[PDB]
């Protein structure tokens, strides 16, 4: 059946400008719209607009016919009524605000031979993420957390470890190097100030699992390509290595 | 304009039972009107196509129904991967509008959060700074509350949150904050803890430490 | 650049002197304007720089 | 004839007729009346699609 896809997830400086792409294929039909909706990264799902790629032609939400530019690739061969069609679709988002920020979405649209009219949205993208700050690519701050003058016994015990300081989100961090995911938990992501990311990662146990076993984190970041793999024993005033 | 919106931000339901996700809009949308799913981190899924009419590939479990303002989508015997977001959608004008969307969580008996709270490590406080870390953890329904005591009076204007969601197990759920400092700050202060609350809990399970011990 | 005569103004075709948002001003002006560059080689970037286009609500 | 039409909110609809005689010139050899699903291909010329 019909499948919308839709090329790269980014970030990008305020005041400048991207164009998200997207391509339709495998349908039997040949004249829906390919409109652009946008996901808000806390709540909201906003219309944009849409083109009808036959024609070319463009129409907007009046909340965004200032900001934006919905352009295509023209034209279709045929009225054979089965054989294959393919068609592209853009929108140039020119000087980028924070609030920008969003999962962008194409849909496949048939208003335009539900006889012509407003329409649900039938088949949608992949979602691509975009991102707005004028920051700049970093690698993590990596600190382990650990005990503290407590009684440090009884119930669940862990230890934990912290991540920020990173730009853009994709983090791989895990723990064991690579063994007994069980137990394992994390807070995958918040925003520090000017939009550096930060993270939390624990593995959590019973009271007499605390004192007994080498627990390693793994932290990683491809942006970077930074790597950190270190233990988290008590560092509070009894300074522990093993 | 046409106000969308859902009756419950959020409802909890356990699997095999039905569901009512219910919908309201400002004056008369008369059908024209879509109902979407959508699994977490995906795109979203046709539901139905207007308000009485089922979409391609949909496994009979679901129904629309709906009228001049009121609307409605029914999920009988919710499936283990039934539980996601919900929205309504009108298409009877030229603003394309979506309702506000709705979680359908699993249904589960109350549990109170374990807690925990945690220093800076040595390596922060070289680098100039400190943060201190809590969790509320494996914890039902998702409705706990926290909030931080410095030199044990109240200072939280600093602090962040964060949550991890549902265990895909067990339904349980886990909340953190972090309160931060500057060196100079966190060597004035002397005792950190943070307060914890929850609709199982009758008083604070509150932990605490002191600066460097 | 190309230039165009409002009436006692010469201007460059890609900052015309009514900009901006001049259609949404200023109709009138705007064909007072047009009427004697209705010949001229920067008739459509006038066009783009008065009316299509240049207009907008939204801050861009 | 040809004749162009529409609808108001109203429900009233309006109309205009002109005379035309729209007869459309022979392509190739063969005064065909719809196309077929075999053949061969000739060149023509058409009002493309595109609002451009």
């Amino acid at each position: 059946q019909v499948q919308l896809v839709q090329s790269g997830a980014e970030v990008k400086k305020p005041g400048s400008a991207v164009k998200v792409s997207c391509k339709a294929s495998g349908g039997t039909l040949r004249k829906y719209a390919i409109s652009w909706l946008r996901q808000a990264p806390g709540q909201g799902l906003e219309w944009m607009g849409g083109i009808i790629p036959i024609f070319g032609t463009a129409n907007y939400a009046q909340k965004f016919q200032g900001r934006v530019t919905i352009t295509a690739d023209e034209s279709t061969t045929t009225p054979y009524t089965t054989t294959p069609y393919t068609s592209t679709a853009y929108i140039e988002l020119t000087s980028l605000r924070s609030e920008d920020t969003a999962v962008y979405y194409c849909a496949r649209d048939l208003g335009p031979l539900t006889g012509y009219s407003y329409s649900y949205f039938d088949y949608w993208g992949q979602g691509t993420l975009v991102t707005v700050s004028s920051a700049s690519t970093k690698g993590p701050s990596v600190f382990p957390l650990a005990p503290s003058s407590k009684s440090t016994s009884g119930g669940t015990a862990a230890l934990g470890c912290l991540v920020k300081d990173y730009f853009p989100e994709p983090v791989t961090v895990s723990w064991n190097s690579g063994a007994l995911t069980s137990g394992v938990h994390t807070f995958p992501a918040v925003l520090q100030s000017s939009g550096l990311y930060s993270l939390s990662s624990v593995v959590t146990v019973p009271s007499s699992s605390l004192g007994t076993q080498t627990y390693i984190c793994n932290v990683n970041h491809k942006p970077s390509n930074t790597k950190v793999d270190k233990k988290v024993e008590p560092k509070s005033c009894d300074k522990t290595h093993t | 304009e046409i106000v969308m919106t859902q009756s419950p931000a959020t409802l909890s339901l356990s699997p095999g039972e039905r569901a009512t996700l219910s919908c309201r809009a400002s004056q008369s949308v008369s059908s024209y009107l879509a109902w979407y799913q959508q699994k977490p981190g995906q795109a979203p899924r046709l539901l139905i196509y207007d308000a009485s009419n089922r979409a391609t590939g949909i496994p009979d479990r679901f129904s629309g129904s709906g009228s001049g303002t009121d609307f409605t989508l029914t999920i009988s015997r919710l499936e283990p991967e039934d539980f996601a977001v919900y929205y309504c959608q009108q298409y009877a004008n030229s603003r394309r509008t979506f309702g506000q969307g709705t979680k359908v969580e699993i249904k589960r008996t109350v549990a109170a959060p374990s807690v925990f709270i945690f220093p800076p490590s040595d390596e922060q406080l070289k680098s100039g700074t400190a943060s201190v870390v809590c969790l509320l953890n494996n914890f039902y329904p998702r409705e706990a509350k926290v909030q931080w005591k410095v030199d044990n009076a109240l200072q939280s204007g600093n602090s962040q949150e964060s949550v991890t969601e549902q265990d895909s197990k067990d339904s349980t759920y886990s909340l953190s904050s972090t309160l931060t400092l500057s060196k100079a700050d966190y060597e004035k202060h002397k005792v950190y803890a943070c307060e914890v609350t929850h609709q199982g809990l009758s008083s604070p399970v509150t932990k605490s430490f002191n600066r460097g011990e | 650049p190309v230039m165009c005569l409002l009436a006692n103004t010469t201007f460059p075709c890609s900052q015309p002197p009514c900009t901006p948002c001049c259609y949404e001003k200023e109709p009138e002006e705007t064909l007072r304007m047009l009427e004697d560059n209705v010949m001229r080689p920067g008739y459509y970037q006038l066009l783009q720089a008065s009316l299509t286009c240049s207009p907008h609500r939204q801050r861009r | 004839t040809l004749t162009v039409g529409f609808t108001d909110g109203r429900k009233i609809s309006h109309s205009c007729t002109h005379p035309f005689h729209h007869d459309p010139p022979v392509i190739g050899r063969e005064k065909f009346h719809s196309r077929p699903q075999h053949g061969r291909e000739l060149p023509c010329s058409t009002y493309a699609q595109s609002t451009a």
